[PDB]
């Protein structure tokens, strides 16, 4: 069926540092893509949609574009309240779907 | 504030059944359509189903159509998600859901299906 | 002092949180000079919108009218990230139904079917319960459709503090004011709504209204339409669209596999449209307008800006002058209205005679 | 054609009420065309005295003013003449004509109303 | 201009029949006399079986107001079949098209419903009535074995008609193929002559005929209006007709030989849905002897001062010139909704000015929107974009307006008075006006005071109220008239003169007349019979520089005249007037020495 | 109103001859019809429209006038022209009609 593909495995950046999530499918999508964020231990909330609707409450660090069948979330000037996983899921059609994840770190 | 007030964890064994539910405050529940998505233990996330309180409409995941189902109840306004002939590997944090998605989400409950 | 100089006073508290900013517009000047204003018009990100789903029925239209059962389900919930809240309403037309076309699914001109609803099944119901239909030439009875909708209030049930969206679809063209006299209607539409029982009973005595009505009655009351086509026939449409602000429209896929994004793609570019008009003017006053976007490159001509959002208050500048005397008195009516918005820039004008 | 008979006269008193009809026969004539109507005094010319139409008003030569009605049936093709306060000098021919155009013909057949002792 | 809107001839018909709807002149060669054609679409006629059947009703001219039935058809519906009508009357709209020429009156059906040969079947082929005198004939022009909608079963034929030069018939069949509509054109002579009563389809053979088109011009309604006159050179007149939805709904106009049905102008529009090509005129209105071309395009919008778009209707007038081309311009409504591009009929040359002028209406304007008719004057540039006089209707709406203007017809001079009437019609009260038109009088007038330059001191006439002499002059003044048609040759003036105008308003009065002894004078004028000036010598004289003291200014000697507008009038009251473009006085000066 | 005049009352008047019936009025009318009728029968009219010949009437009735001068100009007689005329006005609210002229026969 359409399934939602993560590039990113785990990635990884100093603080302050600008970082990308990216995804894309295996069919095209007419109208888009949700990112969504959780903590290792925390509900899951929602930064973004249809592509660059910022949510409220949400830095406008966040941002994004995309085309139907690949997209991406910038966050720049990374802080510890953005090292975390990312998610895409996916609205094409139904059943929704979403990709694994992505998690967010900082180097050693 | 608007809440989502999710029911607590289970432990349960094979081929059991649970009913697990959500329950809507401080806005409509008729009004939304209301997600349910579950996390895996190392897969990331799924959506397993929704449903229209307001109306008589759900959504499933294939995967488990022929398996679970989804329901509502006006009177109560929870949102119920209802799993059954269960195993291990359905072993997942259930969480509901608000408007468009919102970043208002139960908690994620548990259920643990093992021998 | 005899020779009230221009000024225009403004101490009107109106809901102060609205999307449009006047309080009124209060001008008392004297006949040799104009006064000058300023207006603001603010979208939100979650207004709650409401749309009445108007649809022809003839045989040719068999290809979308088994789709738009489903489409209403698809649709509610890619609304759901668009606005606070959202509501269905439902009905159908063929055509007049006087001896010129046919002998006097059996025709019918339009029929209400479906209030605006939380209910998405009884959506369901009243679309899925459509059977097809025909007439003889090939327009149809979409125009009249389109004035009922927009004056039956009553039947509808669209709210004020959601966006009114009429849609429309139809695979052919309408047809239009005056073709009528072959229909042996010479009498024209007066503009008003005309159902009993949901049924729009003159439609076979009363002209179809003209593109000029349609405009008037759907700005006055807010009603946005949305008009989709098979793409041959979306030609002349695209074309008409300039002529009645208010309006967007594009085409029906062959596999009609985006009817549920339509609505979705114009209501964006309706929340980034933000357009006003000076109307019912007062012969002995003269009104002007030019709108300030955020680009910084205003223009006069246009209504509005465009590629406009939330959090982006586009800035109209209002000015009038004076003539003598006309049937004079102060006089209340209104004078700006922001095009699909509730709120509007009412006036009072004045003066010394 | 247009076949016209008239309501037989009688001998009436001076100053009695009298009702004298036209009846015309071969086509509908009640909406179609215009109606008058015609005195005759032997000796003399002819006058007039009314007429009726698809409108049912009418004029008169105002001797007897209002004292002469006209009256339009319908399925019947039947036109009556009311003479209200009949005199001696009312003694006279009466017959119905048709025309609206101003020309007149088709006229009755003969008809002797008298007023006596 | 000289339209008289004071004295009109008022007629009306039955209520609900429509009395009005269309309407034209019946002038025969044969008659003295002049009857008005009004058409009656939904009468009630005494015909079996029929309801609302329609009719033509004459009106009589010379008073005597009575608008009598024309017998075009004393019948019932005719049968098929036992137990199986041919024909549907009943609602047919006969009437709703009426035309004449000379000896004969044309009017159609075009709502006539007819019962095929080969099947059951209730379609819109429309009839037209034909007489000549007194033979009456049925004229079908689209009943023929093409009996379904891509032939011409719905074409309703007759829906409009007009006559040309020598005597040829044009009728608009918009219905044919799928609407794409069709104009058929045929001999008086054969219409007639062919004619047999029992004969559903007749040939005949000098018709002429647009034929079907490729599936693009479906919907265009060809035959919807109809025109007629010669742009191809010379010989008959060619056959010019709108339609409503041409090009995409923006309209045409098209104008197809005299001889043979084929195009030889395409006009269009610039508006969808302004409906150019809704109603068609022909007529030489700038004088050059081309006809010209009138389109109608009555929900034209048009852009305000304000930006935005006004439904306020449109004319085209297009004018034919030497070269075979058109050059033309615009003519817009005044208000909104009022469709002023509906109905155009030529006046002619209704003042007498040299050039026809023509009517432009609209039916639902004016306050109280009883419906507007403009008259606009011709001249050798063309038409004059702005109004000379405005016609309106009298009587209040009882459901839809009384739609004054709906229809029109000119170009008649029905009185005696040489000079165009107009009939107006307003259907939705069941009324009809024919307005006539006044004479009008050109006035020569002149003034001259022969001391150019007043000396003062030159104390040599006397004044008549004392023993003393002044300085004086004489101040002559004349007026000679005449004009065309039926006026009196004897027409009564009222003259008044001023002195020192420019001073009297409130200052020193330097000049009085003689005996008067005042700034004023006034003469009763009787000029007649035209090319003499009837002359009257007034004498003025100054005053006495100590105390009228203005000796720079000049003295402005001014003359008015008005006609005696009932002491020229005649038997009927239609009063002469004076022509909209002739001055009425003269200011001449004096100065002092 | 006014009521037409007539002057040719009575006339011995022979086949063959020509006639002229005639009429005035007070006022204008600008129209007449020349009604026919004998005393003891059933004819039917001679001219309508000022100069028109009525339905079976011979060349011989030729109508005139204008105005207020009306006339109907019988050629050379025939046998039967030896009748009474009726002039006729219907332009005002009541009818008005010639006091009527006649011909007649003696030998
Ligand atoms: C004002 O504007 C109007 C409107 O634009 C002008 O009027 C148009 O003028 C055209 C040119 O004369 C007319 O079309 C012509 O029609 C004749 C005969 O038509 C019949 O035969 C056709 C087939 O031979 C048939 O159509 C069938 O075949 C088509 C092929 O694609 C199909 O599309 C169609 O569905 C049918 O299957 C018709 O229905 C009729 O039966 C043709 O012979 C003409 O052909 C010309 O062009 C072709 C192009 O490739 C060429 O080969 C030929 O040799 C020849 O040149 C042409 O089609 C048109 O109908 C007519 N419109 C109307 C409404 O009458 C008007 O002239 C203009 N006036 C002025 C003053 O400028
Ligand atoms: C024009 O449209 C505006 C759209 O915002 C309409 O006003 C809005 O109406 C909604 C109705 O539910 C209001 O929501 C509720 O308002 C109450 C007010 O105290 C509040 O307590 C609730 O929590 C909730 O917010 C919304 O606030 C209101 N917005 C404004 C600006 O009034 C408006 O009524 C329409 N008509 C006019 C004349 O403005
Ligand atoms: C929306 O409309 C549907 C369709 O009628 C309603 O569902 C059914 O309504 C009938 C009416 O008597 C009931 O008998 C059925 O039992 C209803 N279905 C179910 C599943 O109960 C539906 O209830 C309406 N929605 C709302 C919110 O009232
Ligand atoms: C809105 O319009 C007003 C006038 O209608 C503009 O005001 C003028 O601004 C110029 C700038 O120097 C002044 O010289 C004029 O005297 C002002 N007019 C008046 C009547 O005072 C105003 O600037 C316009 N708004 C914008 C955004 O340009
Ligand atoms: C012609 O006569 C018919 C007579 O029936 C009139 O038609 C009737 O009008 C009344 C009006 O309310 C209806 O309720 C009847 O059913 C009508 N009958 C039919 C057969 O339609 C008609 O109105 C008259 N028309 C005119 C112009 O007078
Ligand atoms: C209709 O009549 C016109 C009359 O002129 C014909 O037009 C001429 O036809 C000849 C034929 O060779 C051309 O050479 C001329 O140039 C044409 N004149 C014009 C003004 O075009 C026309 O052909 C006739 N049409 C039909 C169908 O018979
Ligand atoms: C409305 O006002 C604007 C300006 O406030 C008018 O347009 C400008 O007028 C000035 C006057 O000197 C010109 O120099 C500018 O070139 C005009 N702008 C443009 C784009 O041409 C505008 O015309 C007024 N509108 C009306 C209907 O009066
Ligand atoms: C003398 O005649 C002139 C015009 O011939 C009058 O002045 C005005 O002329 C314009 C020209 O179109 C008209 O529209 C005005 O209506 C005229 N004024 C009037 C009062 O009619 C001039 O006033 C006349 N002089 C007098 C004393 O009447
Ligand atoms: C706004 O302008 C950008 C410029 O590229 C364009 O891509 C975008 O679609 C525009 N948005 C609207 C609503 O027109
Ligand atoms: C002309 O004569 C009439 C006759 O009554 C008179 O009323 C009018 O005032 C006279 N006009 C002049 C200018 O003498």
């Amino acid at each position: 069926d359409i399934e939602m593909t993560q590039s990113p495995s785990s990635l990884s950046a100093s603080l302050g540092d600008r970082v990308t999530i990216s995804c894309s499918a295996s069919q095209g999508i007419s109208n888009y893509l949700n990112w969504y964020q959780q903590k290792p231990d925390g509900t899951v909330k929602l930064l973004i949609y249809y592509t660059s609707s910022l949510h409220s409450g949400v830095p406008s660090r966040f941002s994004g574009s995309g085309s139907g069948t690949d997209y991406s979330l910038t966050i720049s000037n990374l802080e510890p309240e953005d090292i975390a996983t990312y998610y895409c899921q996916q609205y094409s059609e139904l059943p929704y779907t979403f990709g694994g994840g992505t998690k967010l770190e900082i180097k050693r | 504030e608007v809440q989502l007030q999710q029911s607590g964890a289970e432990l349960m064994k094979p081929g059991a059944s649970v009913k697990i539910s959500c329950k809507a405050t401080g806005y409509t529940f008729s009004t939304y359509w209301i997600e349910w998505i579950k996390q895996r233990p190392g897969h990331g996330l799924e959506w397993i189903g929704d449903i229209l309180p307001g109306s008589g409409t759900t959504n499933y995941n294939e995967k488990f159509k022929g398996r679970a189902t989804v329901t509502a109840d006006r009177s109560s306004n929870t949102a119920y998600m209802q799993l059954s002939s269960l195993t291990s590997e359905d072993s997942a944090v259930y969480y509901c859901a608000r408007w468009g998605w919102d970043s208002y989400w139960g908690q994620g409950t548990l259920v643990t299906v093992s021998s | 002092i005899e020779y009230p100089s221009v000024h225009v006073i403004i101490p009107t508290e109106n809901e102060i949180n609205t999307q449009v900013t006047p309080g009124e517009v209060s001008i008392q000047l004297r006949p040799g000079a104009e006064a000058n204003f300023m207006l603001k018009v603010h979208p939100l990100k979650k207004y709650p919108v409401d749309l009445y789903y108007l649809v022809d029925v003839s045989a040719s239209m068999h290809n979308n009218i088994e789709k738009l059962n489903s489409v209403g389900n698809d649709l509610s919930r890619k609304m759901a990230f668009f606005s606070r809240d959202f509501r269905l309403g439902f009905g159908s037309y063929v055509d007049k139904t006087v001896s010129p076309y046919i002998s006097i699914m059996p025709p019918h001109g339009y029929i209400h079917v479906l209030s605006l609803t939380e209910n998405i099944t009884e959506f369901e119901k009243a679309v899925h319960r459509q059977k097809i239909s025909g007439n003889i030439d090939t327009p149809e009875g979409g125009f009249d459709a389109m004035l009922q909708a927009a004056v039956c209030e009553s039947h509808i049930g669209w709210r004020k503090e959601a966006k009114r969206l009429l849609l429309v679809m139809t695979d052919q063209t309408s047809h239009l004011a005056l073709d009528s006299k072959l229909a042996g209607i010479v009498v024209p539409n007066d503009g008003n709504c005309h159902l009993k029982n949901n049924v729009y009973v003159k439609s076979t005595t009363m002209e179809h209204p003209s593109l000029g009505q349609l405009s008037e009655k759907l700005i006055d009351n807010n009603i946005n339409v949305i008009f989709a086509v098979q793409g041959k026939q979306f030609h002349w449409y695209k074309d008409l669209l300039p002529l009645l602000p208010g309006t967007i429209a594009g085409e029906i896929e062959s596999k009609a596999a985006n009817l549920n994004n339509l609505v979705v793609e114009a209501y964006q570019k309706l929340i980034s449209e933000v357009k006003v008009q000076v109307e019912n003017q007062v012969q002995g006053i003269y009104f002007n307008i030019t709108a300030i976007c955020p680009d910084g490159s205003r223009k006069p001509g246009m209504e509005g800006c465009r590629n406009v959002t939330s959090n982006d208050e586009v800035l109209f500048n209002v000015t009038v002058t004076m003539k003598k005397c006309d049937v004079t008195g102060g006089k209340n009516y209104a004078i700006i209205k922001p095009i699909g918005f509730n709120e509007t820039a009412k006036i009072h004008i004045h003066r010394n005679c | 054609e247009v076949q016209l008979v008239e309501s037989g006269p009688g001998l009436v008193k001076p100053s009695q009420s009298l009702s004298l009809t036209c009846s015309v026969t071969g086509y509908y004539i009640t909406s179609s065309y215009y109606w008058n109507w015609i005195r005759q005094f032997p000796g003399n010319e002819l006058e007039w005295m009314g007429y009726i139409s698809y409108d049912g008003s009418n004029s008169y030569n105002p001797s007897l003013k209002n004292r002469i009605s006209i009256t339009r049936d319908t399925s019947k093709n039947q036109f009556f003449l009311k003479l209200n306060s009949v005199t001696t000098e009312d003694i006279a021919t009466y017959f119905c004509v048709r025309e609206d155009y101003d020309s007149f013909d088709y006229w009755g057949q003969g008809t002797t109303l008298t007023v006596s002792s | 201009f000289n339209l008289d809107v004071d004295s009109p001839a008022e007629y009306s018909g039955p209520e609900g029949s429509y009395f009005g709807f269309a309407v034209d002149f019946f002038v025969p060669s044969a008659s003295s006399r002049m009857f008005l054609l009004v058409g009656a679409p939904k009468a009630n006629t005494t015909q079996p079986g029929i309801v609302e059947g329609g009719q033509v009703l004459k009106c009589d001219w010379s008073s005597t107001r009575r608008c009598q039935p024309i017998e075009f058809d004393a019948t019932g519906n005719r049968d098929y079949a036992k137990d199986d009508p041919l024909e549907f009357k009943s609602h047919q709209w006969f009437g709703a098209s009426v035309r004449s020429k000379q000896d004969k009156i044309l009017a159609c059906a075009p709502l006539y419903h007819w019962r095929t040969e080969m099947k059951q079947e209730r379609e819109p082929v429309g009839t037209c009535f034909l007489q000549d005198g007194t033979k009456t004939v049925e004229y079908a022009p689209c009943r023929s074995q093409d009996i379904d909608a891509d032939g011409q079963g719905f074409c309703q034929g007759g829906f409009s008609i007009d006559f040309t030069k020598a005597d040829r018939v044009l009728l608009g069949g918009p219905g044919s193929f799928y609407w794409q509509g069709q104009l058929i054109s045929d001999q008086v002579a054969e219409i007639v002559s062919k004619y047999d009563p029992n004969v559903y389809s007749i040939k005949y053979n000098n018709q002429l005929a647009t034929r079907t088109a490729q599936a693009i011009f479906d919907d265009s309604y060809l035959g919807y209006s109809v025109a007629v006159g010669d742009f191809n050179g010379d010989g008959i007149d060619d056959f010019v007709s709108g339609v409503p939805r041409a090009a995409r709904t923006l309209g045409m106009v098209y104008i197809y030989d005299g001889k043979n049905m084929s195009s030889l102008y395409n006009f269009t529009g610039e508006q969808m849905a302004a409906y150019f090509g809704f109603s068609v005129a022909a007529t030489d209105i700038n004088g050059d002897d081309y006809a010209d071309v009138f389109i109608g395009a009555p929900l034209f919008m048009d852009r305000g001062s304000d930006g935005k778009l006004q439904e306020v209707g449109q004319v085209s007038v297009s004018l034919q010139r030497a070269s075979g081309d058109f050059q033309t311009t615009k003519l817009n409504g005044f208000e909104v909704f009022a469709r002023f591009g509906s109905a155009i009929a030529p006046l002619g040359d209704l003042d007498q000015d040299g050039f026809n002028d023509i009517a432009i209406a609209a039916p639902y304007g004016g306050e109280d929107k009883k419906g507007i008719v403009y008259i606009f004057n011709g001249r050798s540039t063309g038409l004059n974009a702005v109004p000379s006089q405005i016609l309106e209707g009298q009587w209040a709406a009882r459901s839809m307006p009384p739609s004054f203007g709906y229809s029109m017809k000119g170009a008649t001079d029905i009185d005696k008075n040489g000079y165009p009437d107009l009939i107006v019609g307003a259907f939705g009260v069941d009324r009809a006006i024919l307005y006539r038109a006044r004479p009008v009088i050109t006035v020569n007038a002149g003034l001259e005071v022969y001391p150019s330059i007043l000396n003062q001191d030159n104390k040599t006439c006397s004044l008549p109220g004392t023993a003393l002499k002044v300085s004086c002059f004489n101040v002559r003044f004349c007026l000679k008239a005449d004009g065309k048609g039926v006026l009196p040759r004897k027409l009564n003036f009222q003259v008044e003169l001023l002195l020192d105008k420019l001073k009297q308003k409130g200052a020193i009065r330097r000049a009085l007349f003689l005996y008067s002894r005042s700034p004023s004078h006034s003469k009763n004028m009787t000029i007649s019979r035209g090319g003499l000036m009837q002359c009257e010598e007034l004498i003025a004289y100054l005053r006495d520089e100590s105390e009228f003291r203005d000796k720079l200014t000049p003295i402005t000697i001014f003359m008015e005249y008005r006609l005696d507008y009932r002491t020229a009038a005649d038997t009927t009251g239609l009063q002469p007037i004076l022509n909209q473009f002739t001055p009425a006085n003269i200011s001449r000066q004096a100065h002092i020495l | 109103e006014i009521v037409l005049t007539q002057s040719p009352a009575i006339m011995s008047a022979f086949p063959g001859e020509k006639v002229t019936m005639t009429c005035s009025a007070s006022s204008s009318v600008s129209y007449i019809h020349w009604y026919q009728q004998k005393s003891g029968t059933s004819p039917k009219r001679w001219i309508y429209d000022t100069s028109k010949l009525a339905s079976g009437v011979p060349a011989r009735f030729s109508g005139s006038g204008s105005g207020t001068s009306y006339s109907l100009t019988i050629s050379s007689m025939e046998a039967e022209d030896a009748a009474t005329y009726y002039c006729h006005q219907w332009t005002s609210n009541p009818a008005t009609f010639g006091g009527g002229t006649k011909l007649e026969i003696k030998a």
